[PDB]
C-alpha cells in the first residue's frame, strides 16, 4: 500500500499483470483437469449401492456412510490446514492463527489467497460412489 | 568524579597465602545448550511458543569454562589469620566478547572446605568478583595482575546482598603485603562473618573496605550498587560491551528459576575492555565455622547462531548450538528440534590454515625524489611518476608536506597504504587550496573539464 | 488512442474491480471468467501512539568545563528520555551539520534505542579529516564514526557568551599510533575502530605539549609484547573554541525509548480503539493493525511479542494490558465476468457478508451481484468453487446456480 | 487388513501427506519472504520512508522490490511446474480409472 | 596536489609496502599444508 | 567462509535452508524412483 | 575485504551474493525439472519392462 513503492514498481513494467495472468492460467488448468478427469470417471449406467453390496465380499469399507469409511479415514489421518473457504477471513480475526506459521491466516496479511476447488466434496463423493456401483457390470 | 568513601588507614594488608594445589579441583559443569545454559534472552523483544534460529552472543555447547572457587582463610580456633587463595589475580584472561557465569550450581550439596580437604560442609552460593580493563601489566615485584588507568570492578558485598560496580583508577598501596609494598603475593578481598554478617545489619562495605586495603581508589567516575535478595538458587550473570557501555546481565530479576539472562544495567565504560581477572576472595571464618563455597564457572561468549525454543511464557528452555556438530546443523536447518529420519547433507568440515606463505617484491624503495626538486608544474602540465617493482611508503612522502586534505575513492584509507599494486601512478602539480573543490568528481569547473581528471 | 491520436475511451483502473480487470489485461475487452483482482483494503480509522514520556535527555555535561581532545572524546549515552536536538544546537554556532544513513528530518524526529553523543574540541580547519573517505590522522588514529549505525556530525563554534565551556591551550591529535613487535623490525599501525578509542590513548597526554612529541609504552606479554608508540601534533587555538559532536543512533536493541517529546491526545490510546484498524507507533515500532484485548504471552519485560515470521503480534502496554495485534486484513476480491452480457458480480472469498438485492452468503464467500436461483446447471462457464456457478441472465443479474 | 493401514509404513499414504505438504510449502514461500530485507535497512517500507530521504530511500525500497519480485517469479514458476505435473498425473489417474 | 592511481593486476603486484620476512612464511617449508597465501598481491587459501 | 559475507547472507532469510531442502527432496525422488523401478523389473520366478 | 571499507565493501560483497544466490536458485530449479523428468521417464521404463 505504499505509494512510493508503487511508483518504483511501475518501472519494472507490467510485472503484476504477468504474475496474475500466469497464475490465472495455472488455476484454470486445474479446473479443466478436474472437469476432464471426472467426466471420464463418470459412469453411464450403474447399480445402486445398498448395504450388503458385495455379497460375501465385504465392501462396507467402500460403501458410502456421503464419503465411504475408508475415504473418511484417509482424510482424517492426513494433516491438512482448513482454508476457510466460506468465512476464513473472520476466523482469523475472532480466533486468530491456529499456530506458529499459520499459512491460512497469513493470506490476509501477506496478500495471497487460496481458492476453492472446482467441485465440492459431496459431488466428488457422488462420482466415486457411482463408479463403485458400476464395477461388476 | 565520585566520592567512594575514605581511603583505608591501615599500614598493612592482610597476608595472603596462595596455594593453587588446593584449588585444582575437577567439578565439570559444561554448557548444556539443550537445557538453555548460559543464554542471554534476545534483547529488544520476546517470542511465544515458537522455535526460531537467532544470531547473538552465546557460549559454545560443551564448553567447560574456567572454574573458580573461593575459600575460607586460615584460622586458629576463634581468631582468623591469613587469607587463603588461588592464583587468580595473576591469571588474566582476554575479554573478547564477554562472558557468562554459572553461580551457585553446587549449592545445597555437601562439599569441601578447600583449606581443609578432610572437612565437609554444605555448599553455599557465593558471588564472583571481577576486575576488568583496557591494559594490564605487573606490580612492583614483577607479579602480574595489575590493571592500568580506569579499571572496572564488580565487587559483591554485604555478605552477598549487593553488587557494587565501579570504574576507577586503582593505585597500589605501599604497606606491608600490599601490591606496591614488601612481601606481596596477591591482593584479595575478604569479609569477616563474625562481625560483617550479623543477622540484621550486614556490613555493606566489608568487601569494599578490604579491596581498599590493597588499592587506593582514584578518579572514580561512578559507583553503582544493585540489590540481591538472598537465596541458594542457581543463577547466571553476564557481561558484554558495546558502544553504549558495559552491559550487565542477570537471570535473577526476570527469570529466577529459569536461568535466562536479561539486562539489568548498563555502565558508562567506553574504553574497550580487553582483559579481566577474578579477584580472589577469602572468608575470614573461625576454624570451627568454615563453610564450603560454591564454585563459579566462567564461559566465553561468541557470535553464534542458536536454535531457540521459546515457551508460551517466553522463556527459552531448550536450544541448539548450530555449529556444535553436524546433527545440530541439521536441526537448525529445519528450524526444529525434531526432524525426520534420513540421510542429509550438511556443511562440510572445513580445512583450516595451519600457517601462511608470503612472497613480495623486496628491494629498491620507490623513488619520490623528482617530486621534491625544483618548481612543480601547473595542473595542466602535471608530472607523472610511475612506480613498479618497488617498496612504497606513503608516510615517507606525506610526512614531508603539511597535508590539508587526503581522501580516497574506490579503495579504503587503510588499503591505500598497505596493499600491493601492479603499479602506482603519482601525478603531482602546483595547486591553490582555494580551488580544492574544482578537483571533485562532481565538479563542472575548469580544472575537471580542461586540466586534470582522475580515473 | 484512436488512429488520429485522440483519446475517446478510457478506464479508471481504480474505480472498481471490473475496471482493475480491464487494466490488468490492458484491454477494453477481456474474456469471460472469474479473476482475482486487488483486495479491498482495510484502511486506518485512527492511530495509537505510545512513547517514553518523562525526563529530558541531559546534555548538561557537554556544556561544563574544557572539552576533551579528539582522541579523548567524551561520550554521553541517552536511553529512556526525551530528546531535543534544537535545545543543544541552539547553544552553538553551527558550522556544519550533516547526516549519513538517516535523513535530516529523521535525525530530529525518530525514536531510537539509544542516542550516543561524542563530543570534543576540534579545529574547523581540519573539517575534512573527519570525512569517511579521509585517510588523514583523525580518521586513522583519533576518531572514526560508525559505518553500521546512522550517524551525524556537527561541527560548531562555542559562542562568546557560552562561558561555561572553557578552552584548552591548543587543539591536539595523534598523528601516529603503532606497535613495534618484539623483533623490533616490524611496525604495525594501530588504526582506530569506529566508535572506539585508539590504543595509544593511554600513552598520549590529554593535551599534546608540543607538535612532534613522541610517546612510548612497554607492553606486557599479555598485550603481545613489544612497544606501543605514538606521536602527537598540535593546532593553534582559535578565538572561539571549535567543537565536534558525533551522533550515533541505534534503532532496535531495546524499546526505542529515546524519542522527541510528544503531547498525547487521549484518542491515541489503544484501549479506546480496540477492534479498529489503526496506524501505530509504539516506542518507535510502527505499522498498521488491529488491537485486541487478550491473554498475555511472552516475557512482559520485553514489551513487544513477535511471531515466527518476525511480525509484531502482541504488545504489553504501559496502561497494564496486553494486546494481541492483528494485521489490518484485506478483503479478498474476485470478479465474475461475462463478456457476452457485459455483466459482473463480485466474490469476496472467505469473507462473511457481515463485512460487506443485498449481499449473498455462499459456501465460497460473500457475493454481490448474484441472485440466488435454486437452479442447477451442468454447463457451467463461471465456476465459483465448491459446486457453485455464476449463470448470466440472458441482460439481468447473474444467478447463483449449483452444479448438478 | 487395509483398515489400519494408513500409517508410517504405507507409502501411498505418505504420498498423500506429501502432496499436502507441497501445497503448504508453496504458501510458506510467500508468508516467509516478506520478513527478509534483501540487504535493506528494514523489511518495512514504512521504516525506510520514515528514516531516509528519496535518493537513499529509493535504493532501499528498490532492494525490497527486487527481492519480492524475485520471490513472486519463483512462486509462479513453481505453480506452473506443479500444475503441469499435476495435469500429467491427472491423465494417469484417468487411465487408471 | 598529488593524485594517486593504483592498478591491481596488469602484472605481478610488485609495488608493495616493505615487509620483514620470517622464514616460516616460505612455501617450501609448508608444502602439503593448508595455508593462507599472499604472493605479490595475489591471495587466498590453498595447499602448495 | 568469510564472516562478513555470512553476515550479509543472513539478511536474505533462510536461503540455504531452502536450497538444501529442495535438493534433498529432489535426491530422495531418485532413490524412490529407482526403488520402484527395480521392484517392478524384479522377477518372481526365473530360470538360471 | 582487503581493498574496501564497510560502506562500499558491503555493496561489493552483496553483488557477489546476489549472483551466487541466483546461480543456486537456477541450479535447484533445474535439478527439480530434471528430476521430475527423470521420474516420468522411469515410469516409462517400468511400463516397457
Ligand atoms: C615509512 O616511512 C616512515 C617515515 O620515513 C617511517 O617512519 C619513521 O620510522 C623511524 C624508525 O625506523 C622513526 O624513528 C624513530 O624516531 C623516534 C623519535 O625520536 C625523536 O624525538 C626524540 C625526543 O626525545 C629525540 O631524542 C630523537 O633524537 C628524535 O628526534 C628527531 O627530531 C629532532 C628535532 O626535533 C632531530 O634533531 C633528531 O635528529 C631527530 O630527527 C626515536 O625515539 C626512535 O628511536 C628508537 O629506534 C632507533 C632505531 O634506530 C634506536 O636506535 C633508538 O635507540 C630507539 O630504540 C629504542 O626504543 C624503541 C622504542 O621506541 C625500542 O623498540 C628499541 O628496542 C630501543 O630500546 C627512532 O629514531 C621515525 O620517527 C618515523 N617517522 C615517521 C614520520 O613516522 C616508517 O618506518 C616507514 N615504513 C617502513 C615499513 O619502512
Ligand atoms: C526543543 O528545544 C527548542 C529550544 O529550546 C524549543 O524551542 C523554543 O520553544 C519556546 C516555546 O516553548 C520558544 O519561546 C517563544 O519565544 C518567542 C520569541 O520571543 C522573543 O522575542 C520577543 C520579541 O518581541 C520578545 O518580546 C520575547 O521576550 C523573546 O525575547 C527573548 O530574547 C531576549 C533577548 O533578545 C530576552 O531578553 C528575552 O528574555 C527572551 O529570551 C516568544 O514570542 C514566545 O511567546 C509566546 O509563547 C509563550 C509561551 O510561554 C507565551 O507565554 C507568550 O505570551 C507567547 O504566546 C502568545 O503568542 C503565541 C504565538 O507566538 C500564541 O500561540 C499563544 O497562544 C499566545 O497568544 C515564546 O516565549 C523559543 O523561542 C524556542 N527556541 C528555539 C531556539 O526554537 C522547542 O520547543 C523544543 N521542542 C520540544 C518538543 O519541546
Ligand atoms: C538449593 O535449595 C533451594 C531450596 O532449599 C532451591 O530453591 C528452590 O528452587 C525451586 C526451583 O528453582 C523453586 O521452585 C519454583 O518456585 C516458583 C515460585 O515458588 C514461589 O511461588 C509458588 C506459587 O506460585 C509457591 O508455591 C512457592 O512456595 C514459592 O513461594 C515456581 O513458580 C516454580 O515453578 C515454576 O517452574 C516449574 C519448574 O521448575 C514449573 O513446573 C512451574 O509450572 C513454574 O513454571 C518452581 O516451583 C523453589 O521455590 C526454590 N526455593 C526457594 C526457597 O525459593 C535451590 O534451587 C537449590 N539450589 C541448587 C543449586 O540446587
Ligand atoms: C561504603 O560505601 C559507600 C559506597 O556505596 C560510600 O558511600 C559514599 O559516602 C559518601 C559520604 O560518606 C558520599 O559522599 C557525600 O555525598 C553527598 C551527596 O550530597 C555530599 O553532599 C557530601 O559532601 C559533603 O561532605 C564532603 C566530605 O568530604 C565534603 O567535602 C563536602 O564539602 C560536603 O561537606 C559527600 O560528597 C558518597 O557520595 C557515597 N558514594 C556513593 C557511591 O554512594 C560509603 O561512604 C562507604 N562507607 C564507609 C564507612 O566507608
Ligand atoms: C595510564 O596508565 C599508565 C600507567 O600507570 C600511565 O603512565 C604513567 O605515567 C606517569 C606520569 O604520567 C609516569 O610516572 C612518572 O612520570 C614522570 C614525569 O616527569 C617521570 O619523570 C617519572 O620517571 C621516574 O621513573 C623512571 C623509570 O625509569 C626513572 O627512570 C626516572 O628517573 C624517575 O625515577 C615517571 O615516569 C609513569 O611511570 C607511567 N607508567 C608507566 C608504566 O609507563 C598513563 O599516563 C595513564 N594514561 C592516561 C592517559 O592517564
Ligand atoms: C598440612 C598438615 O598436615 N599440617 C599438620 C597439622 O595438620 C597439625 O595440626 C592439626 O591440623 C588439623 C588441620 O590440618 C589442616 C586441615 O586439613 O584443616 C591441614 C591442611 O593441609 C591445612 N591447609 C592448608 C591450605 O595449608 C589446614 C590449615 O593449616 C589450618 O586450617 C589452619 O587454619 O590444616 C586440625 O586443625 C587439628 O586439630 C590440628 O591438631 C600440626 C600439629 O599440631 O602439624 C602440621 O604439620
Ligand atoms: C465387514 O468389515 C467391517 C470392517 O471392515 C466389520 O465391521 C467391524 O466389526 C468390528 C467387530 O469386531 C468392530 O470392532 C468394534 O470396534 C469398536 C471401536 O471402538 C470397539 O469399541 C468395539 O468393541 C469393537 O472392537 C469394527 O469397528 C467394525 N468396523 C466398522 C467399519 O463397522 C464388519 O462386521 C464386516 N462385515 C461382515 C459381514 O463380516
Ligand atoms: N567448596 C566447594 N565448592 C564446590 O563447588 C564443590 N563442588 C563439589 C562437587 N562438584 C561436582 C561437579 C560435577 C560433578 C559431576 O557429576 N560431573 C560429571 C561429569 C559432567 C560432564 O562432564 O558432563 C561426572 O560424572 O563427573 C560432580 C561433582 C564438591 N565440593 C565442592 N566444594
Ligand atoms: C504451543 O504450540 C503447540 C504446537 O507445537 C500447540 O499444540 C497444538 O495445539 C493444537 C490446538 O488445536 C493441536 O491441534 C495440535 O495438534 C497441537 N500440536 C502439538 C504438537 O501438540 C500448543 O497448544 C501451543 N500452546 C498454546 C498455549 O498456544
Ligand atoms: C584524579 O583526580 C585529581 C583531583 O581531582 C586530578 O587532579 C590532580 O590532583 C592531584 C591531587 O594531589 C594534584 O596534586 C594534581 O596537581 C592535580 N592535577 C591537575 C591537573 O589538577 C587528577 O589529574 C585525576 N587523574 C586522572 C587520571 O584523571
Ligand atoms: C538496596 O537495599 C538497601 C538496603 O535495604 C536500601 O537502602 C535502605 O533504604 C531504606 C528506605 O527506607 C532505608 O530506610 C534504609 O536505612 C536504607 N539502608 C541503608 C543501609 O542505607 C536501598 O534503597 C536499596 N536500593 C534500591 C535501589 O532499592
Ligand atoms: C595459575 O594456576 C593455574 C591452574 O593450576 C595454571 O594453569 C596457571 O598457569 C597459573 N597461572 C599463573 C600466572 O601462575
Ligand atoms: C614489572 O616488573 C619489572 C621487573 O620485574 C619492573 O622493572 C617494572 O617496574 C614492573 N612494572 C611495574 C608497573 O611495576
Ligand atoms: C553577551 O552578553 C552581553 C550582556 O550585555 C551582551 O551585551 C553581549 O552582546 C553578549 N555577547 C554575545 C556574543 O551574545
Ligand atoms: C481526554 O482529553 C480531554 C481533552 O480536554 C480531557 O478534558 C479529558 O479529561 C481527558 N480524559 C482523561 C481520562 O484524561
Ligand atoms: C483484558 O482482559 C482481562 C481479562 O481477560 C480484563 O480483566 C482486562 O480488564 C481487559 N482489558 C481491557 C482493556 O479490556
Ligand atoms: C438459495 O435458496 C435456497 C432455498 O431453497 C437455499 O436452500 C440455499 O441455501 C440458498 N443459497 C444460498 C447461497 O443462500
Ligand atoms: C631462519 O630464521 C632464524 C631466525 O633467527 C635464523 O636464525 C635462521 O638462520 C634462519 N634460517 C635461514 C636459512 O636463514
Amino acid at each position: 500500500g505504499f505509494q512510493k513503492c508503487e511508483q518504483l514498481l511501475r518501472e519494472y513494467g507490467q510485472f503484476c499483470s504477468k504474475i496474475n495472468q500466469a497464475l490465472h492460467g495455472a488455476n484454470l488448468r486445474q479446473d479443466d483437469s478436474v472437469r476432464n478427469l471426472f467426466a471420464s470417471v463418470k459412469s453411464s449406467q450403474s447399480s445402486p449401492i445398498i448395504p450388503g453390496f458385495g455379497g460375501d465380499f465385504n465392501l462396507t469399507l467402500l460403501e458410502p456412510v456421503a464419503r465411504s469409511a475408508i475415504e473418511d479415514l484417509l482424510f482424517d489421518k492426513v494433516t491438512i490446514a482448513d482454508p476457510g473457504y466460506m468465512q476464513g477471513y473472520d476466523d482469523c480475526m475472532q480466533q486468530g492463527p491456529a499456530s506458529a506459521r499459520d499459512l491460512i491466516c497469513a493470506q490476509y496479511v501477506a496478500g495471497y489467497k487460496v481458492l476453492p476447488p472446482l467441485m465440492d466434496v459431496n459431488m466428488e463423493a457422488a462420482y466415486t460412489s457411482s463408479l463403485l456401483g458400476s464395477i461388476a457390470g | 568524579t565520585v566520592d567512594v568513601g575514605p581511603d583505608s588507614v591501615k599500614s598493612a594488608c592482610i597476608e595472603v597465602d596462595i596455594q593453587q594445589t588446593f584449588f585444582d579441583k575437577t567439578w565439570p559443569r559444561p554448557i548444556d545448550v539443550s537445557k538453555a545454559d548460559g543464554i542471554i534472552y534476545p534483547q529488544g523483544r520476546t517470542y511465544s511458543n515458537i522455535t526460531i534460529t537467532y544470531q547473538g552472543l552465546f557460549p559454545y555447547q560443551g564448553d567447560h569454562g574456567d572454574m573458580y572457587v573461593y575459600s575460607a582463610g586460615h584460622a586458629t580456633g576463634t581468631t582468623p589469620q591469613k587469607l587463603f587463595v588461588a592464583n587468580y589475580s595473576q591469571d588474566v584472561k582476554q575479554f573478547a566478547n564477554g562472558f557468562v557465569v554459572r553461580i551457585g550450581a553446587a549449592a545445597n550439596s555437601t562439599g569441601t572446605v578447600i583449606i581443609s580437604p578432610s572437612t565437609s560442609a554444605t555448599i553455599r552460593k557465593i558471588y564472583p568478583a571481577f576486575m576488568l580493563g583496557s591494559s594490564v601489566g605487573n606490580f612492583s615485584d614483577g607479579k602480574m595482575g595489575r590493571f592500568f588507568n580506569h579499571t572496572l570492578v564488580l565487587l559483591p558485598d554485604g555478605c552477598g546482598t549487593l553488587l557494587r560496580a565501579f570504574y576507577c583508577i586503582l593505585e597500589p598501596r605501599s604497606g606491608n603485603h600490599c601490591p606496591a609494598g614488601n612481601s606481596y603475593t596477591s591482593f584479595a578481598t575478604y569479609h569477616t562473618p563474625a562481625t560483617d554478617c550479623s543477622d540484621g545489619n550486614y556490613n555493606r562495605n566489608a568487601s569494599l573496605n578490604s579491596f581498599k586495603e590493597y588499592f587506593n581508589l582514584r578518579n572514580c567516575t561512578f559507583m553503582y550498587t544493585y540489590n540481591i535478595t538472598e537465596d541458594e538458587i542457581l543463577e547466571w550473570f553476564g557481561i558484554t560491551q558495546t558502544a553504549q557501555g558495559v552491559h550487565l546481565f542477570s537471570s535473577r530479576y526476570v527469570d529466577l528459576y529459569g536461568g535466562n539472562m536479561f539486562q539489568f544495567a548498563t555502565l558508562p565504560v567506553y574504553d574497550t575492555i580487553k582483559y579481566y581477572s577474578i579477584i580472589p576472595h577469602s572468608i575470614r571464618s573461625i576454624q570451627s565455622d568454615r563453610k564450603a563455597w560454591a564454585a563459579f564457572y566462567v564461559y566465553k561468549l561468541q557470535p553464534l547462531t542458536f536454535l531457540l525454543d521459546f515457551s508460551v511464557d517466553g522463556y527459552i528452555r531448550r536450544a541448539i548450538d548450530c555449529g556444535f556438530n553436524d546433527l545440530s546443523q541439521l536441526h537448525c536447518s529445519y528450524e526444529s528440534f525434531d526432524v525426520e529420519s534420513g540421510v542429509y547433507s550438511v556443511s562440510s568440515f572445513e580445512a583450516k590454515p595451519s600457517g601462511s606463505v608470503v612472497e613480495q617484491a623486496e628491494g629498491v624503495e620507490c623513488d619520490f625524489s623528482p617530486l621534491l626538486s625544483g618548481t612543480p608544474p601547473q595542473v595542466y602540465n602535471f608530472k607523472r611518476l610511475v612506480f613498479t617493482n618497488c617498496n612504497y611508503n606513503l608516510t615517507k612522502l606525506l610526512s614531508l608536506f603539511s597535508v590539508n586534505d587526503f581522501t580516497c575513492s574506490q579503495i579504503s584509507p587503510a588499503a591505500i597504504a598497505s596493499n600491493c599494486y601492479s603499479s602506482l601512478i603519482l601525478d603531482y602539480f602546483s595547486y591553490p587550496l582555494s580551488m580544492k573543490s574544482d578537483l571533485s568528481v562532481s565538479s563542472a569547473g575548469p580544472i575537471s573539464q580542461f586540466n586534470y581528471k582522475q580515473s | 488512442f484512436s488512429v488520429d491520436g485522440y483519446i475517446r475511451r478510457a478506464i479508471d483502473c481504480g474505480f472498481n474491480d471490473l475496471s482493475q480487470l480491464h487494466c490488468s489485461y490492458e484491454s477494453f475487452d477481456v474474456e469471460s471468467g472469474v479473476y482475482s483482482v486487488s483486495s479491498f483494503e482495510a484502511k486506518p480509522s485512527g492511530s495509537v501512539v505510545e512513547q517514553a514520556e518523562g525526563v529530558e535527555c541531559d546534555f548538561s555535561p557537554l556544556l561544563s568545563g574544557t572539552p576533551p581532545q579528539v582522541y579523548n572524546f567524551k561520550r554521553l549515552v541517552f536511553t529512556n528520555c526525551n530528546y531535543n536536538l534544537t535545545k543543544l544546537l541552539s547553544l552553538f554556532s553551527v558550522n556544519d551539520f550533516t547526516c549519513s544513513q538517516i535523513s535530516p528530518a529523521a535525525i530530529a524526529s525518530n525514536c531510537y534505542s539509544s542516542l550516543i553523543l561524542d563530543y570534543f574540541s576540534y579545529p574547523l580547519s581540519m573539517k575534512s579529516d573527519l570525512s569517511v573517505s579521509s585517510a588523514g590522522p583523525i580518521s586513522q588514529f583519533n576518531y572514526k564514526q560508525s559505518f553500521s549505525n546512522p550517524t551525524c556530525l556537527i561541527l560548531a563554534t562555542v559562542p562568546h557568551n557560552l562561558t561555561t565551556i572553557t578552552k584548552p591551550l591548543k587543539y591536539s591529535y595523534i598523528n601516529k599510533c603503532s606497535r613495534l613487535l618484539s623483533d623490533d623490525r616490524t611496525e604495525v599501525p594501530q588504526l582506530v575502530n569506529a566508535n572506539q578509542y585508539s590504543p595509544c590513548v593511554s600513552i598520549v597526554p590529554s593535551t599534546v605539549w608540543e607538535d612532534g612529541d613522541y610517546y612510548r609504552k612497554q607492553l606486557s606479554p599479555l598485550e603481545g609484547g613489544g612497544w606501543l608508540v605514538a606521536s602527537g601534533s598540535t593546532v593553534a587555538m582559535t578565538e572561539q573554541l571549535q567543537m565536534g559532536f558525533g551522533i550515533t543512533v541505534q534503532y532496535g536493541t531495546d524499546t526505542n525509548s529515546v524519542c522527541p517529546k510528544l503531547e498525547f491526545a487521549n484518542d491515541t490510546k489503544i484501549a479506546s480503539q480496540l477492534g479498529n484498524c489503526v496506524e501505530y507507533s509504539l516506542y518507535g515500532v510502527s505499522g498498521r493493525g488491529v488491537f485486541q484485548n487478550c491473554t498475555a504471552v511472552g516475557v512482559r519485560q520485553q514489551r513487544f511479542v513477535y511471531d515466527a515470521y518476525q511480525n509484531l503480534v502482541g504488545y504489553y502496554s504501559d496502561d497494564g494490558n496486553y494486546y494481541c495485534l492483528r494485521a489490518c486484513v484485506s478483503v479478498p476480491v474476485s470478479v465474475i465476468y461475462d463478456k457476452e452480457t457485459k455483466t459482473h458480480a463480485t466474490l469476496f472469498g472467505s469473507v462473511a457478508c457481515e463485512h460487506i438485492y443485498g449481499p449473498l452468503q455462499t459456501p465460497v464467500g460473500c457475493v454481490l451481484g448474484l441472485v440466488n436461483s435454486s437452479l442447477f446447471v451442468e454447463d457451467c462457464k463461471l465456476p465459483l468453487g465448491q459446486s457453485l456457478c455464476a449463470l448470466p441472465d440472458t441482460p439481468g443479474e447473474m444467478r447463483l446456480a449449483s452444479i448438478a | 487388513a487395509m483398515q489400519t493401514g494408513f500409517t508410517t509404513t504405507n507409502e501411498a499414504f505418505q504420498k498423500v501427506q506429501d502432496a499436502v505438504n507441497n501445497n503448504a510449502q508453496a504458501l510458506s514461500k510467500l508468508a516467509s519472504e516478506l520478513s527478509n530485507t534483501f540487504g535493506a535497512i528494514s523489511a518495512s517500507i514504512g521504516d525506510i520512508i520514515q528514516r531516509l530521504d528519496p535518493p537513499e530511500q529509493d535504493a532501499q525500497i528498490d532492494r525490497l522490490i527486487n527481492g519480492r519480485l524475485t520471490t513472486l517469479n519463483a512462486f509462479v514458476a513453481q505453480q506452473l511446474v506443479r500444475s503441469e505435473s499435476a495435469a500429467l498425473s491427472a491423465q494417469l489417474a484417468k487411465d487408471k480409472v
